[PDB]
């Protein structure tokens, strides 16, 4: 056999890789790629079947690969000509959210743990939940990559399932409180450095409907526009 | 998706001017720089296949210049196209990492992905640059030949007894071995997950913890996982670094002899 | 990275199931260490029966090497701790048969200790199967820790066995094993020509290459709570999207984050599939890897 197994084998690695595989992340990843020809580039096989989820507690059944399309306006006039170029922006991209500031419609609604209540809300409403190492955010400053305090730290939000610091409620100057990508800031110990962002403005950030919980909508606008900023801040680079 | 990212920007070098696609791949001036790299590397391969007659993959090599020639230059067919192919080597691997670096920017993206092949990078430049820089000739290098590299991997190892026994290498395997038990289990938890018992609703992270919870009595977190990822990979190939970076230049013996030190006092 | 702040709150348990076995200990959370880096609480575990069972005849398999080990240096400190690498529990090796049974210090010794190991393992699957079930999970643990155990498997009963002998089966010592591994090599004419142990050693590679690239990216896409797999896999967003168009720009096509992981438990359970096939032949059919290759 050994000469006909590792002849097989290698038959088995062609159906492995592009017949469950590659066929299983055109599911989504880009979808039958179309601003022109919808495979083309190189020959492609195919396009994988749907597979439904049925979404947990509440309602839903997502069927992919799914026939779809953000109309939901990408303000981009492109460069054109030489046809594969940058599409540049008509207007303040940050504010269009396009870019490194591109936010994705995904839904309105909380990501629900395992028993359906909000995954993130703020320490405020969590019981007994408090800080048992390192800075304590809160009452800190935050100073933006120009150096000006842009506000206040407030409260932490928590992902409680996994028990992690997700986001700093921050009061601006004004009593608008914004929500912070933990993973945008440096807690130090005499003030919060928010690098991607400018103080004046900071304002910008999305703000959340209800003041106890954040949307998957949400949540992907505010760290999208914070990510943009550090593109889109020339105070810094 | 993707057409509202193809926006103008990022760029380290190479300003306005190379900010474009070639299709999916992003241009850009370290993209070709790549591609220069690639194409000079690939004629002076070529190049010593016809010096030695034969075109075929399994007899193609390219071996370094012989421990007489030191750290100086060689012959091309004598050694000196190892050379210029290395150089050729590292400068597209540099140059695929600040790739990279430039799609994070305008990605608005984290560093991570180079920072991590930088590693293998460096794994790279101990066997072909510091090992034998440290150690005087090129020539302890490895030949760039498909069969002949192990042939480079069997002969080193041996030249030391049991190259088991090197302790830095013990532990690159270990990182090794736990690593792809790390990877078999992350992706065989989320898809538990995903694609529940049939007819169930999608499973949680809730739920992905309390399996490992179960079984182990712990759950790392999901950001967890992908920190140790990237942790026991880059530890893997950082001891393996070491290990083949201390042979040859203070450890000179048949590796059994170390252990040793341990067996006398009482 | 490492965490900045960490935050506590009371114990968690998502449904830990059946005959709720599962609450030994209950907790016990580690901050300044397990919490920096990944989650704090330890426990709870389930163990029911196969769990203790696993676990007795783990222990004891463990426990039987130990005083076959203790009568390797008599019984001392001193010379235990200094010669325990060096120990062994080698087969009836010995190389006579599969002859059922052979003398204590010949091959009773091991063979003893193998059931121990072989009850203790199988157990353990038995047990991830079951845990998986009850929280309605699925399979895919126990699909990927089988290959893990077709390796096991292959070099130690069904190898020796396929050669009619329990001499082929590898011993239990620290030194030991490294040796038997080496030696492996040296009588299968230089295994490195061995197709499948190429295949292995290219799929070990490229796992370290993939949990350090997935984990990299994953990280990368933090800041949009990319480690949110299973949610951006149900209700995709800007982080699932640019982790994807990263290396869709880079080398040129791209994964789901539900398919990565597609990828990834392949891409490592393909370490023992290819490398259990490949000591199942070193030894029942190719005798020599060297001369195979060349004779073609
Ligand atoms: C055979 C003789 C000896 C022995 C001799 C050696 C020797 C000699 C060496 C090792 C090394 C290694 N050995 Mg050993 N080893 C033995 C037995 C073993 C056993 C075993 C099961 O017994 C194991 C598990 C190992 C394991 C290991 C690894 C820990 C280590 C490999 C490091 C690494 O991955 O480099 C990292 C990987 C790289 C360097 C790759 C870098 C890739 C670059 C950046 C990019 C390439 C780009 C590409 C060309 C682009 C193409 C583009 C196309 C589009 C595709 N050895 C026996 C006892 N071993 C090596 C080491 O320590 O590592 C330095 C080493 O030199
Ligand atoms: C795969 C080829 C060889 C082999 C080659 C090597 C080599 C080479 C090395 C080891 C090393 C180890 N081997 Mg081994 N080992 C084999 C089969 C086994 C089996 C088994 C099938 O039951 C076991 C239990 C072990 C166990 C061990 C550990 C004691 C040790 C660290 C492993 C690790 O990283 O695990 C991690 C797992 C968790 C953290 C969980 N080996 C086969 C026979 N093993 C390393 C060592 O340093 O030895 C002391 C080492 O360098
Ligand atoms: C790490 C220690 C040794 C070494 C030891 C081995 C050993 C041992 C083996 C290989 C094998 C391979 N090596 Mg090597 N190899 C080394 C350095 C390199 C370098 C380099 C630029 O430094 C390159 C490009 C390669 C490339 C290759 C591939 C052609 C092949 C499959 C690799 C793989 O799994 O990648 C993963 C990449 C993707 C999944 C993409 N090696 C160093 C010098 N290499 C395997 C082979 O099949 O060769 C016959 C194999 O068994
Ligand atoms: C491609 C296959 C890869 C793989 C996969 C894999 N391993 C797996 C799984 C999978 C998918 C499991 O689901 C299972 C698991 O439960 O994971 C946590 C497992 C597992 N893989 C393990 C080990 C392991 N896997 C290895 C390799 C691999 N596993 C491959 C890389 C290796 C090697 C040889 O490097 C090892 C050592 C086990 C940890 C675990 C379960 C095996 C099992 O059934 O264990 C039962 C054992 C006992 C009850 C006896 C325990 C006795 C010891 C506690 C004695 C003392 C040890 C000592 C060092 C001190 C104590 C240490 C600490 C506890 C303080
Ligand atoms: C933690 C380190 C681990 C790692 C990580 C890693 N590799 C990476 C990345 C990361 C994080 C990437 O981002 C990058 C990638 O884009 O992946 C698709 C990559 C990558 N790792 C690769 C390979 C690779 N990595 C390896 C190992 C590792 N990579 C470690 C396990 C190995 C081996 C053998 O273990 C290999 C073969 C590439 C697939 C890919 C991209 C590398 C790259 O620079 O691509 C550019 C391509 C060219 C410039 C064409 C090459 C032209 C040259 C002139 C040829 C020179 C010949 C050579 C010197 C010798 C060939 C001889 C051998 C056959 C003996
Ligand atoms: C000098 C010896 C030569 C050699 C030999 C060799 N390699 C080998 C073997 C041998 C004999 C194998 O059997 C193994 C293989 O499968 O062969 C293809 C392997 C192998 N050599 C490898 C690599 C390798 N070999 C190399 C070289 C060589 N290998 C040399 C030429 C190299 C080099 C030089 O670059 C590399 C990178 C791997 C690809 C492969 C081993 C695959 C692997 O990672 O799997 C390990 C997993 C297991 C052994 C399964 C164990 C699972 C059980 C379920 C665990 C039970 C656990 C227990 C109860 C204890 C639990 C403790 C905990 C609770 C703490
Ligand atoms: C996103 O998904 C994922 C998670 O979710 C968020 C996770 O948590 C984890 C993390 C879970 C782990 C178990 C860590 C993975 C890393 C490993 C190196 C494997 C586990 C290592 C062990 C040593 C396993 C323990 C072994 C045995 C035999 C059980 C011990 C028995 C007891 C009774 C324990 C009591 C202790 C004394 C992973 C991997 C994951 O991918
Ligand atoms: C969760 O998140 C994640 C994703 O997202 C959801 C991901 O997708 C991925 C990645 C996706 C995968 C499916 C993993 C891939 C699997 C692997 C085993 C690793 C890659 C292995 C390969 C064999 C790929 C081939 C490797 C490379 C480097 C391809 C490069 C090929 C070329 C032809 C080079 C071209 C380069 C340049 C610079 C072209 C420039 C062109 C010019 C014309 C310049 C001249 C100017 C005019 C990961 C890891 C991930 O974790
Ligand atoms: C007594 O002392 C104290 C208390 C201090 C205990 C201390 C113990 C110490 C000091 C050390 C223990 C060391 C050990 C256990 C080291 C083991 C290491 C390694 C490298 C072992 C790896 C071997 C892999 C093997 C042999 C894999 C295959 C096993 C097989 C498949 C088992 C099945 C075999 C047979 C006989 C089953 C027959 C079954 C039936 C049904 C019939
Ligand atoms: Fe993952």
């Amino acid at each position: 056999l050994a000469s006909l197994a590792i002849y097989s084998f290698w038959i088995f690695l062609a159906g492995l890789i592009y017949y469950l595989q590659t066929e299983n992340m055109r599911e989504g990843y880009p979808l039958e790629n179309e601003d022109g020809t919808p495979a083309a580039n190189q020959g492609p096989f195919p396009l994988p079947k749907p597979k439904t989820f049925i979404l947990p507690h509440g309602r839903g059944t997502l069927t992919v690969p799914g026939p779809e399309s953000e109309d939901r306006p990408i303000a981009l006039a492109r460069t054109a000509v030489s046809e594969g170029f940058p599409h540049a922006p008509t207007g303040d991209p940050m504010k269009d959210g396009v870019g490194p500031a591109s936010w994705v419609a995904r839904r309105d609604l909380p990501e629900l743990d395992g028993h359906g209540h909000n995954k993130i809300k703020p320490m405020k409403a969590a019981a007994g939940f408090h800080v048992s190492a390192g800075k304590n955010p809160i009452g800190l400053p935050v100073r933006g990559c120009d150096l000006e305090i842009a506000g206040k730290v407030v409260d932490i939000w928590v992902d409680i399932p996994e028990q992690m610091a997700r986001f700093l409620e921050v009061e601006l100057k004004d009593g608008s409180t914004r929500l912070l990508p933990m993973q945008m800031v440096k807690v130090q110990s005499n003030r919060v450095h928010v690098n991607a962002l400018s103080s004046d403005l900071f304002a910008g950030i999305p703000t959340i409907k209800s003041p106890t919980e954040v949307t998957l909508l949400e949540e992907d606008k505010i760290c999208g526009y914070v990510a943009g900023g550090l593109m889109y801040a020339a105070p810094k680079r | 998706f993707e057409r509202k990212y193809r926006v103008p920007g990022g760029t380290l070098v190479g300003g306005n001017l190379f900010d474009f696609w070639v299709g999916p791949f992003y241009v850009g001036f370290f993209g070709v720089a790549t591609f220069f790299f690639a194409a000079l590397g690939i004629i002076l391969i070529a190049w010593s296949a016809v010096l030695q007659g034969t075109w075929n993959p399994q007899l193609i090599s390219v071996y370094p210049p012989a421990l007489e020639y030191g750290l100086g230059g060689a012959p091309l067919a004598k050694g000196g196209l190892w050379q210029i192919i290395t150089i050729c080597a590292t400068g597209a691997f540099v140059s695929w990492a600040l790739r990279e670096v430039e799609i994070c920017r305008k990605l608005g993206i984290g560093y991570h992905i180079p920072f991590a092949f930088a590693f293998a990078i460096l794994a790279y430049l101990t066997l072909v640059l510091f090992r034998p820089v440290m150690m005087g000739a090129w020539g302890y290098a490895f030949p760039y030949g498909i069969w002949t590299h192990l042939d480079w991997v069997s002969n080193t190892g041996y030249t030391y007894g049991n190259f088991h026994y090197n302790p830095a290498h013990m532990i690159a395997i270990s990182f090794f071995f736990t690593n792809a038990l790390a990877l078999a289990l992350h992706g065989a938890l989320v898809l538990s997950a995903a694609n529940p018992e049939k007819g169930k609703e999608m499973r949680t992270p809730d739920h992905e913890d309390t399996f490992f919870r179960d079984l182990v009595g712990y759950s790392i977190g999901t950001l967890g996982i992908h920190r140790l990822g990237l942790l026991l990979s880059l530890s893997a190939v950082f001891f393996s670094a070491l290990c083949m970076i201390i042979t040859g230049t203070i450890w000179f013996d048949q590796w059994v002899d170390w252990w040793q030190w341990w067996v006398k006092l009482p | 990275i490492f965490s900045q702040v960490q935050v506590r709150g009371p114990a968690d348990l998502g449904m830990t199931e059946d005959v709720n076995l599962a609450n030994r200990s209950g907790v016990g959370p580690f901050s300044t260490l397990l919490g920096w880096f990944g989650n704090a609480q330890l426990g709870p575990i389930y163990l029911g029966s196969l769990g203790v069972l696993s676990l007795f005849s783990g222990l004891m398999w463990f426990f039987t090497i130990g005083i076959w080990f203790w009568y390797q240096a008599g019984w001392n400190p001193a010379v235990f701790l200094r010669d325990l690498f060096f120990f062994s529990l080698e087969p009836p090796a010995p190389e006579y048969g599969l002859s059922f049974a052979a003398p204590l210090k010949e091959g009773g010794l091991w063979l003893i200790a193998s059931f121990f190991m072989f009850v203790a393992v199988w157990s353990w699957w038995g047990r991830t199967y079951l845990r998986a079930q009850a929280l309605g999970m699925g399979k895919h643990t126990a699909w990927a820790f089988l290959s893990a155990i077709w390796l096991w498997m292959v070099l130690g009963f069904i190898r020796p066995i396929l050669m009619g002998s329990w001499s082929e089966a590898v011993p239990y010592g620290i030194f030991s094993h490294l040796d038997w591994t080496n030696n492996f090599s040296l009588v299968h004419g230089n295994l490195f020509y061995n197709p499948f142990l190429g295949l292995s050693i290219a799929f070990l590679y490229g796992s370290a290459l993939l949990f350090a690239m997935h984990g990299a990216t994953i990280l990368a896409v933090s800041r949009f709570g990319g480690e949110r797999e299973l949610e951006q896999i149900a209700d995709r967003g800007t982080a699932a999207e640019r982790a994807a168009l990263f290396w869709r720009w880079t080398m040129g096509f791209n994964a789901t984050m539900e398919g990565i992981h597609r990828w990834a438990i392949w891409m490592a359970v393909l370490v023992t599939l290819t490398g259990g096939i490949g000591i199942l032949l070193s030894g029942t059919v190719v005798d020599n890897w060297y001369v195979w290759g060349q004779n073609h």
